[PDB]
RNA sequence: AGAACUGGCGAUGCGGGAUGAACCGAACGUAGAGUUAAGGUGCCGGAAUACACGCUCAUCAGACACCACAAAAGGUGUUAGUUCAUCUAGACAGCCGGACGGUGGCCAUGGAAGUCGGAAUCCGCUAAGGAGUGUGUAACAACUCACCGGCCGAAUGAACUA
RNA sequence: GCAGUCAAGCGUUCAUAGCGACAUUGCUUUUUGAUUCUUCGAUGUCGGCUCUUCCUAUCAUACCGAAGCAGAAUUCGGUAA
């Protein structure tokens, strides 16, 4: 769905003789609130020895985009599970917001490398501030000055089943 | 894919020649840059052994341009950048310290004979030979038949190779083809003279740029 | 990887003019006129000024861009044929049977005739295409010379002339008869 | 919207046309399809020949007459692809195929009437550019239709007669448009413009 | 007549400042100017005078209009609004025939039955003068 | 062929899997309106030739669990990736020039002079050039590469992952 | 198949744990075309006359490719029922 980027904060358990466990925050991409709490324990159990019954979640926050109408180049580090063993991948997306860029990534992974939602891990999504350090080629070609490209051979969608005009393109 | 012994040198060899030019300047007071486009390899060696006190360095252009310092402001020793701009051809720098007269006397006196890359020779209308009419044909040995598919293709009966029409490989007053150079080259005709030329001299302690031309 | 646009540049010298409606290309110059169809190749031609013409493919993949380079190679071959022209000179090595080659006109069709090839009584005919002139090389023994404006009119008729004389059921290393293309060059 | 609708067959795809025709016949509209020999099939030519040959060998072993009748004509090829879409064994399917008439070329009286096209079945709107297609008129010639030298000749006779009509029609519209232009600026013209005509 | 007659094949091509028309969506028939092109299929549009909010849109939902004006790449909404007035494209749009055709079928839908009667009586009067002017010359 | 826990068929229809005792939804009085399950929405056939990002061309393509098909291993066909090197002090491709003296090195010998062969296998001078990559003369020569150099001006090469 | 020599690959972070392809080397009755007439035992029923079709995994005819093929004669391979 429309992903929403969430901050989840976790505090293991207040016990006698160990007060104040430190605190643990993460940034989670999930389609709603309830998945992001469950996606939180999926990673945080891998990092150190906790459980959901030995845990509680402090607070959740919805992180909006800082600047939607600005156009950003994004470099995304991705770890994912293949049919063979897992291996890393670095990909670059040009998009409008952070949370819309992950939308175009999962579609890109499912198209080319046939990876569903459960196999992919999102390592770090970063904005590349300066230009001319863009590594990939297919992102780089839009950075040329005075870029103008035509859209030839446009089709037309007409509601009536019969048209009399012998219809023509552009 | 190959299995040859000799391997690529790399960037470090380009910085070694960058190192050799710097040390050669302050040691030997005269610097000589030359336009030597076509040279033979034993011709290059005998110039080195005729100048035993000298050090001679050949190398790539922008390396030798930067080793003198291609910028005006940046240089090893002073007034060095004007001579570096002049040398357009393939260069080999020279470092002798005896005389400004002996060196320009040497290159004008020195001359050899190499390939044309002038005079005209016709192939006789009989059986062709390796010399091709240089010596009398009774002393001549016929050409190898294996290089005849090279002659029917690249140069455009019995194993002795036969032409039926007379062919002229050169004509006088004419620029020779790159193909017509190879016709004289295969026959073994080194009748064109070869001479090396110099464009500029430099003196370190005088520290001025000298401009000249000999052809 | 969906290249956004790719272009090449076809140079036009002073002798020739080119007039292009949708994809039909006409080349008119000194030696003659040549035409070529291009409805299948899907490009866009654009003149800048009278000597350079850019071709362009917008938003095409690798297979679409690979066809764009050979469009430049076809139209450049058309221009040189109108200026310099093409000339293929062929020699025919016979072992024991002398090959008689003649040019006979059959109701206006101008067929190239081959006789006595390797002791065959079969009389082969090779038709001359439109826009190619065959003449025999004066003062050079054993040569047939093909010359024309178009590459595809000449080079096909050169290749058709050699495959009609192909040796069968024999070791080809010992039997060396045939007609071969010596070299490919220009008229001027 | 009309009693009998005449579909021009040129530049369409076999399947995507026959789908939208078969729904109109089951809804009661009468459709007559002309110029069948200009119809197109996606995919390259050598494919669609072999899709016909593996069909062509399928016939009843004990008596070849009783098997699938392999029709050759481009109308009959197209009528096949439509017949599989309508449930032709019931009484609803028989009365739905009596509303359909498919012809090669344009025979009289259908040359005097308007021909239409179907935008969701045009080749030039459906397939991507740089993609091989196949002309059905060439296809039936490769499998035994001995009439492409006749139907194409009658079209060259027709189009000359049709070009004379259009020039007479275009000059008459020129007189009307000139008369309509000088009729403008009148008080009846300006009141119409306010109302939008 | 030694000239190369090679055709141009003129096209509306996307750029910074190509004004467009949004056919479907929330906006539904409003003008807007492309601010920055994102990739092959998405752009970034804004029209402040018409009323469309600044948003990223797919090129499927938008149609290209031939009018252009000069505007720097990546401009904000205040800067597009100032360049919009200097070109005066809202006056240049209604001069075009394609804007008049939009307004005409809008007016023909809002015609009252009594006004639909008045359209009838006038066209009966207009055809009388035409058929006299026709069939004489 | 013989067991273990639970559900089902046998005794049980109805909707879905074209068809089917066992799968999926759901268990039945007679009827009306409403919303859904599993499954589906080009046409048969009720229902979007809806929207959105990509991939794939097959001279036997492919289309949905139970289920009616397939193996290793190959394929400059295409796509996205990893690790590595080269490069605006000029890379990759192209033409063009150099590719030498000790030394025709030693045994093999009718004769390989780098290249029928066998062991062996360094220096000199070098920007660089093998006691030699191949075409081969009966042995020579010559040509080519592998090594640099001059033109030439944007990235390129190699293995591997799926 | 067994007994070996390897190591192109793999073993959670890894050579020497543990496998381990293509390879490679060996006997199981005679390295000198001498022999050596060794047909060493299938435990539910089909064969042939007539007469059609179909599969291709092609013996012959058609056109091709490669050869370590002069011609002839053959050997190997492809399309093809």
């Amino acid at each position: 769905a429309h992903f929403k980027e969430y901050q989840v904060i976790g505090r293991r358990l207040p016990t006698e003789s160990v007060p104040e466990p430190k605190l643990f925050r993460m940034r989670i991409f999930a389609s709603n609130e309830v998945i992001a709490k469950s996606r939180y324990w999926y990673f945080l159990q891998k990092l150190h020895k906790v459980k959901k019954a030995s845990g509680e979640i402090v607070s959740i926050n919805q992180i909006n985009e800082a600047h939607p109408t600005k156009v950003k180049n994004f470099g995304v580090w991705v770890r994912y599970d293949s049919r063979s063993g897992t291996h890393n991948m670095y990909k670059e997306i040009r998009d409008v917001s952070r949370v819309a860029a992950v939308e175009t990534l999962y579609q890109d992974m499912a198209a080319r490398h046939r990876a569903r939602f459960r196999s992919i891990h999102i390592l770090k999504v970063a904005e590349i501030e300066k230009t001319a350090d863009v590594k990939r080629q297919y992102v780089k070609q839009f950075l040329t000055k005075d870029l103008k490209f035509p859209l030839p051979h446009r089709v037309q969608k007409s509601t009536k089943t019969f048209s009399y005009k012998r219809p023509s393109t552009f | 894919v190959t299995l040859a012994q000799t391997d690529k040198k790399g960037r470090e060899n380009k910085e070694r020649i960058f190192d050799e030019v710097r040390e050669a300047l302050d040691t030997y007071r005269y610097v000589w840059v030359l336009h030597l486009d076509d040279v033979r390899t034993p011709v290059l060696q005998e110039i080195r052994t005729s100048w035993a006190g000298s050090k001679l360095i050949m190398g790539k252009r922008k390396v030798l341009q930067k080793a003198l310092g291609e910028k005006r402001e940046e240089e090893y020793k002073e007034n060095l950048y004007q001579l570096s701009k002049l040398c357009s051809g393939v260069t080999g720098l020279l470092f002798t310290d005896e005389d400004v007269n002996t060196v320009k006397e040497y290159f004008k006196s020195y001359v050899r004979s190499d390939y044309s890359r002038p005079l005209t020779f016709t192939i006789p209308e009989g059986i062709v030979y390796s010399r091709g009419g240089q010596i009398p044909a009774e002393e001549d040995v016929p050409m190898i038949h294996s290089l005849e598919p090279t002659m029917r293709n690249k140069f455009e009966k019995a194993g002795k190779i036969t032409i039926d029409s007379p062919y002229l490989v050169c004509t006088e007053g004419e620029k020779l083809d790159v193909r017509q150079a190879l016709i004289l080259k295969q026959f073994g005709i080194a009748a064109s003279e070869f001479k090396v030329k110099v464009s500029a001299y430099y003196d370190n302690d005088s520290s001025t740029v000298e401009s000249t031309n000999i052809n | 990887m969906k290249y956004i646009q790719t272009e090449q540049q076809i140079e036009v010298p002073e002798g020739v003019t080119v007039s292009i409606k949708s994809r039909i290309v006409k080349v008119v110059g000194p030696r003659g006129t040549l035409t070529k169809n291009l409805k299948h190749i899907d490009v866009t031609f654009t003149k800048v000024n009278n000597q350079l013409i850019k071709v362009a493919v917008h938003n095409g993949g690798r297979k679409h861009v690979a066809a764009l380079r050979t469009v430049k190679s076809l139209v450049d071959n058309m221009i040189t044929g109108v200026t310099k022209g093409y000339k293929y000179k062929m020699r025919y090595v016979y072992a024991h049977f002398p090959i008689n080659v003649n040019i006979v006109e059959k109701d206006g069709a101008k067929f190239i005739e081959v006789r006595n090839f390797l002791g065959d009584k079969k009389i082969r005919n090779v038709p001359v295409r439109d826009g190619v002139t065959i003449e025999f090389s004066t003062n050079v023994k054993d040569e047939i010379v093909l010359s024309g404006n178009s590459v595809e009119d000449v080079s096909q008729n050169a290749a058709d002339l050699q495959q009609i004389c192909r040796v069968r059921n024999k070791d080809i290393r010992k039997f060396l008869d045939g007609i071969y293309v010596s070299h490919k060059g220009f008229i001027t | 919207v009309e009693p009998v609708v005449v579909i021009d067959g040129k530049g369409h795809l076999v399947g995507r046309l026959a789908s939208v025709v078969a729904k109109q016949l089951l809804n009661g509209q009468k459709i007559v399809v002309v110029r069948a020999e200009e119809l197109n099939i996606s995919g390259e030519f050598f494919r669609n020949k072999l899709k016909y040959h593996d069909f062509l060998r399928k016939a009843t072993a004990f008596n070849k007459t009783r098997g699938p009748f392999h029709f050759r004509a481009p109308s009959r090829i197209f009528y096949k692809a439509l017949r599989g879409m309508v449930s032709h064994k019931t009484a609803r399917g028989k009365a739905a195929l009596e509303r359909l008439k498919v012809f090669e070329g344009i025979p009289p009286p259908y040359d005097k009437k308007k021909r239409v096209v179907v935008p969701q079945a045009l080749r030039v709107l459906r397939l991507k550019p740089g993609r091989k297609y196949t002309t059905l008129g060439k296809l039936s010639t490769s499998v035994g239709w001995k009439y492409e030298d006749v139907v194409a000749k009658l079209e060259a006779k027709r189009k000359v007669s049709s070009a004379e009509y259009y020039a007479k029609k275009r000059a008459f519209t020129k007189k009307v448009a000139s008369a309509n232009a000088t009729a403008a600026e009148s008080d009846v013209a300006k009141q119409l413009a306010a109302l939008g005509y | 007549s030694t000239d190369s007659i090679v055709k141009a094949s003129n096209w509306r091509l996307v750029e910074v400042g190509r004004v467009v028309l949004i056919k479907k969506g929330q906006s539904a028939g409003k003008l807007a100017a492309i601010v920055e092109i994102i990739d092959q299929k998405k752009v970034l549009i804004d029209g402040p005078k018409a009323g469309v909010p600044r948003q990223a849109i797919n090129l499927g939902q938008v149609v290209l209009t031939p009018l252009t004006f000069a505007l720097p790449r990546g401009a904000r909404t205040a800067t597009v609004s100032k360049k919009w007035a200097a070109a005066a494209v809202c006056e240049k749009w209604a001069a075009s025939s394609w804007a008049k055709k939009i307004a005409q079928r809008e007016r023909r839908a809002a015609l009252t039955d009594f006004e639909r009667f008045q359209v009838m009586v006038l066209r009966k009067q207009k055809r009388y003068t035409v058929k006299k002017a026709l069939a004489k010359a």
